[PDB]
């Protein structure tokens, strides 16, 4: 006979997210196999851990093309004691926006792990010179001398045969996630900035182009994990 | 090989350009079993009705259009001796039984000539009404003979003329625009059948098992079974050949089971 | 290739027959008969009983008849007029004039498929009222039967017979539908989509099957005959194939080049 | 089978749930013969 | 007790494909056997395999009976270049419209695998001669040489004893299977094209008819198959 | 936790004949033992096989008593070539009408197997006779004469020490099952005629009465089935 | 079994679904003999 | 998996409830190779 049941306050509901299935219509369906397609993706963080272009508004001097922001650092030839460039770690800051890391991760709500900063230089084979990265953890005021930069994580970058140097900003929190967007900002959505000063001016021979280029390319380190999607924010249409 | 003699009692029958026999649905169209909705003991198979009865259809000419064609309803031509058709001691015993369950062995005979041009589409067409007009009388045999052969037409193609209850003036005359019963020319070929080719035979064979909505059926009224020769290209030649070859067909019962054994039908 | 289509055979090939190459691997079995027809489509719209009816008469049906016309469906994909089997599929293409429009039913879907000569299944009828917020009721009478008439007095007031009885009778809840399984139920083996034979010796009309249907369902309200109301209610039938078998190649309809 | 993913449960009987014969006690074969 | 439940949000749904049984009403009946009853259909592709004749427009030049729609081609005396016949590989072409391959697959959405051709000879056995059969895929311009349709796939037919050649219609297409009905000309709805070219003009003896006529037949190859059951097309009936 | 499910479109439908149970109200009752009570029945069959008298209009010859329908036949001792009496094989007949086979099967749609009409010669003992009973399957004119019904299904009586005579119409149909109500004539509700002739007219010695009578009798045959409940006519009540 | 197809569960004890007498501790039968 | 906490039971075959590729018949690779 009839099943006594007790049908509960949220029959009827539609949870948009609810992990079960629903009816079939038109089963029965055999697809054609997609064995012949190479390149499968079973993770986002296998896009995110390709490292992309970051961008800075190009020094105080843009190009009579609008919207002048640059993948790169051109290295200034005058002594100064402040950073080439720094920026905070926070996710949804402008520089990660266009950066894959950046875009994936501001779809969900944390993130854990640690960031990667890759940097290639783009000068002539003849120049010479030393740059120091620092990463400085939270404080009540911004680091800009070497001094302050060169008592926080940091290393020491050489310029010559290989091209490149990858700095791993290290996973230093107070809780387990942070969030990936600095809504409010507190110790939980910003972690601090990264820094680029110059250690040693660069050296050139006679008969070279002077201010060379320094790539700059983001992307999650191996430990790098993503917590709770969000709902996307729409306006790349608009 | 081509050359094939078909005993029946005593009925034999030649053909020296056979195609081989086409059996539909079965390999062995012949073995079948007494029907279950009859607890009489029934009468089957005796020599004088398993054999060969061979009959007449109207002759092929030029005229003949593309589709045109003839149907002879089993066993209903039998009844009416279309053709001259007469079913011997066969139809004897059908006019005495009510019911009667049956399958067909039936060869089409049209001879032409190596210079002729022209073929017929011979099948077995399972239930169908095209031995009558659309008021819902069988044709005649004199109207079978003023016609010749059917024209291929809309009201074919449709179904639209096929026999059925008019109303009654309670009600407004619908407009008819479709039957179940159409004949859709170009599938014809769907059913058991062989093709005769002027150029490669002067005869085809078919053979059929019973087939019926029900076990057996009633010997007066049924028609599961209509032998179909129609036009698929235009008879041709040039003056001097034989003109309007003629068109024969030879029927025999299989397996044939009669129950409900009575005096002679007469019609009410 | 070579061959004589007047045999009345001829072979499927593929590419590698003549040329060179491969054969395709099977991409599905859609056509398998009782897959293709396990599914449901609309049958006929049906008015709704208020009372107890009188079962439409057989033709010919003379002027002055008094009848519920359009209540009763007969279920069959064959064509129908006026509750009854028919063998002529009509309509109206002039709805203007003197005389009851005769209701008529055909199932397009199944004849444009219905290559064979007999088919044979169970019978899924689902009712879909076409009036907001109905409440109606469900009566079926197997094929053979026939619908029982009139009514007796509980209270003054009248109720029909078609309340009661021993076939299935389906009560649904305000605004909701009907669902149910009916076996084959004929006398017949099987259902002729095409016939050739006839159901009498005498003044018959030859190629009407006598009991081609799964019966006949019609759809009322559960109220007396004197709460009855003016607005005609409508209710759609829906039918499915279960378990279908088919037999016998046949054609499908004939498609105009106009 | 049929339009049938059922593969689980069968509530109502065999003979209740389907009609069935009594008793008088893939491969695609074709419908025509040539012998 | 009762069993607790959440009924979901398409509760009372009905779906008219649902692949489930509802409810018996009349249960317990048995039936009059079918085993008496040959020619058991198991699969429509048992009929789609059949051949059935295609239909042409008589060459302007119809019969005072109209809708003059033929099933033959006839063969013209006069030398040409170019196709006696010919028709696109797109199953919705009304040549195939009253086949049962071109009905039945009509009710599908899709198709894979091999159409058949079956021509047979109907003029006199007298006659000789031979004929260019072949299949174009896709191409900008229809071909209509000779020169053309022999760089296709093709097969020459020698008229003699036999009577019939069958011509098989590769599959040759992108996508593993291809549209049924050609709503928007497509790579996936519309294949090419599949013409006839009489290779060396008949030759007859004196008496002979002219003009000999050949058979067209279309059928399911042996690999075809038909996906995804569609609404039908009504119109039969008006 | 809650259990997921689906109603079905025809949920809170109450079905008159469903094939299941609903929730007992009032349980645990324990009711007085019927073992003591003989005569159960299990299948209505049991009873359509006890053989009930038939009804025939008395020959245009009533008794003041309206009404008159009598249970038996008169031998008249005219001669005359045709039935002492007939009825058709269709058991929504009048005749059948009160016997317990036709009052019961006019409750089911359909019937399978033989009908048994048994008769009873109630004539004085020092009568002979024959009598010869035919049935007649569907013909377009129900036969009349001896000659004719000889031809058909028939046994010749012959009346002596035993008293009756049964009879077995055979069960001759197209179909499997039959229908019990002739709604419309046709060959599936109409199965020919049974017929009663007298072969020999019936001889008496002097000072013995005239037109002797038969009882008719009609019960279900060994093989008899019925199939299908059926709404029943409560006109008995009017 | 009756008009009942549920082969598989039965939720009430036989004793509730149904009544049962107390204890006072195919082939069908002619209902009249001749001896 | 996906999105899917049902671990008990499916009620609807496999390939009625999803669509399967017809026959022709954690560790995170690197979507690039140096060579
Ligand atoms: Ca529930």
């Amino acid at each position: 006979g009839p099943i006594p049941t007790a049908p509960r306050e949220n029959s009827l509901m539609f949870l948009s997210t609810l992990p079960d299935d629903t009816v079939p219509a038109y089963g029965n369906v055999r697809t054609p196999p997609v064995n012949y397609l190479p390149g499968e993706i079973t993770d986002l963080l296998q896009l995110a851990r390709i490292p992309t272009l970051m961008a800075f508004e190009r020094v105080p001097e843009p190009v009579p093309a609008s919207d002048t922001y640059v993948p790169y650092v051109a290295v200034p030839t005058q002594f100064d004691d402040r950073p080439l460039i720094s920026f905070p770690i926070t996710l949804s800051d402008p520089v990660y926006q266009n950066t894959l890391v950046g875009a994936i991760s501001s779809n969900f709500a944390n993130y854990r792990g640690c960031i990667q900063i890759t940097l290639t230089f783009c000068g002539p084979m003849m120049a010479r010179g030393k740059f120091l990265l620092s990463y400085s953890p939270p404080n009540g005021t911004q680091p800009q001398t070497l001094s302050e930069a060169m008592q926080c994580t940091y290393s020491i970058w050489d310029i010559g045969l290989n091209s490149s140097w990858t700095f791993v900003v290290p996973y230093i929190s107070p809780s387990d996630y942070r969030e990936t967007r600095a809504i409010t900002n507190s110790v939980y959505s910003a972690d601090g900035w990264f820094s680029l000063h110059k250690l040693t001016k660069i050296t050139l021979p006679p008969d070279c182009p002077q201010s060379p280029c320094i790539l700059f390319f983001a992307s999650a380190g191996e430990d790098y994990t993503l917590r709770l999607p969000v709902d996307c924010n729409p306006s790349y249409v608009f | 090989d081509r050359v094939t003699t078909q005993t029946a009692g005593n009925t034999a029958i030649n053909t020296q350009s056979s195609l081989g026999v086409l059996c539909a649905y079965v390999e062995d169209p012949t073995k079948s079993d007494p029907p279950s909705s009859s607890t009489d003991q029934p009468t089957t198979t005796f020599t004088a009705i398993d054999r060969w009865y061979t009959g007449r259809l109207n002759s092929w000419t030029k005229a003949v259009k593309t589709f045109s064609f003839q149907a002879v309803p089993l066993p209903g031509a039998f009844l009416s001796r279309q053709g001259g058709l007469n079913g011997g001691a066969f139809t004897a015993t059908l006019h005495r039984h009510f019911l009667m369950k049956c399958g067909w062995q039936v060869q089409v005979q049209c001879n032409l000539t190596q210079f002729h041009q022209g073929a017929l589409l011979v099948a077995m067409v399972p239930e169908t009404t095209l031995d009558v007009k659309p008021d819902g009388k069988a044709k005649s045999l004199q109207e079978l003979n003023e016609e010749q052969w059917v024209e291929m037409s809309d009201d074919y193609r449709t179904g639209k003329n096929m026999p059925f209850q008019s109303l009654g003036t309670y009600y407004r005359p619908p407009n008819w625009t479709w039957g179940p019963n159409f004949i859709n020319p170009y599938q014809v070929t769907v059913f058991p059948h062989q093709i005769l080719n002027a150029r490669t035979s002067t005869s085809v064979d078919i053979n059929v098992p019973y087939i019926g909505e029900t076990p057996t059926q009633s010997s007066e009224t049924q028609n599961s079974w209509t032998l179909l020769v129609m036009v698929l290209v235009p008879l041709d030649y040039k003056e001097g050949a034989t003109t309007d070859p003629e068109i024969t067909f030879s029927v025999r019962p299989t397996s044939p089971y009669f129950n409900g054994l009575r005096n002679r039908y007469t019609a009410g | 290739s070579t061959d004589n289509a007047e045999t009345g055979v001829i072979e499927a090939g593929n590419t590698d027959t003549d040329f060179s190459g491969e054969l395709a691997a099977p991409g599905s079995n859609h056509t398998n008969v009782k897959f293709l027809f396990d599914r449901s489509r609309l049958l006929n719209v049906i008015k709704v009983l208020e009372k107890d009816a009188v079962f439409p008469r057989p033709f010919p049906t003379q002027e002055g008849a008094q009848q519920d016309d359009g209540y009763f469906c007969l279920l069959t994909p064959r064509p129908t007029v006026a509750s009854r089997p028919a063998t002529r599929f009509g309509l109206y293409a002039n709805p203007s004039g003197s005389g009851v429009l005769a209701n008529t039913s055909l199932d397009f879907n199944f004849y444009s498929l219905a290559c064979f000569t007999y088919f044979r299944s169970d019978l899924e009828v689902t009712v879909v009222s076409l009036e907001p917020d109905l409440e109606f009721a469900v009566g079926w009478f197997p094929s053979g039967s026939e619908y029982q008439a009139s009514s007796f007095v509980y209270d003054q007031l009248h109720v029909p017979f078609h309340f009661t009885g021993r076939t299935p009778r389906a009560f649904a809840s305000k605004g909701g539908k009907v669902s149910f399984v009916l076996p084959w139920n004929s006398v017949s083996s099987v259902l002729p989509v095409r016939w050739g034979g006839a159901s009498k010796l005498s003044s018959a009309t030859r190629g009407l099957p006598a009991h081609a249907d799964w019966g006949t369902i019609y759809a009322f309200v559960p109220r007396p005959n004197e709460k009855k109301s003016t607005a005609v209610k409508h209710v759609a039938v829906y039918i499915r194939y279960k378990n279908a078998r088919a037999w016998c190649p046949s054609m499908l309809p004939f498609r105009s080049y106009k | 089978r049929g339009n049938n993913g059922n593969m689980t449960f069968n509530y109502y009987a065999n003979t209740y749930q389907n009609s069935v014969d009594f008793s008088t006690s893939g491969i695609l074969n074709p419908l025509g013969y040539l012998k």
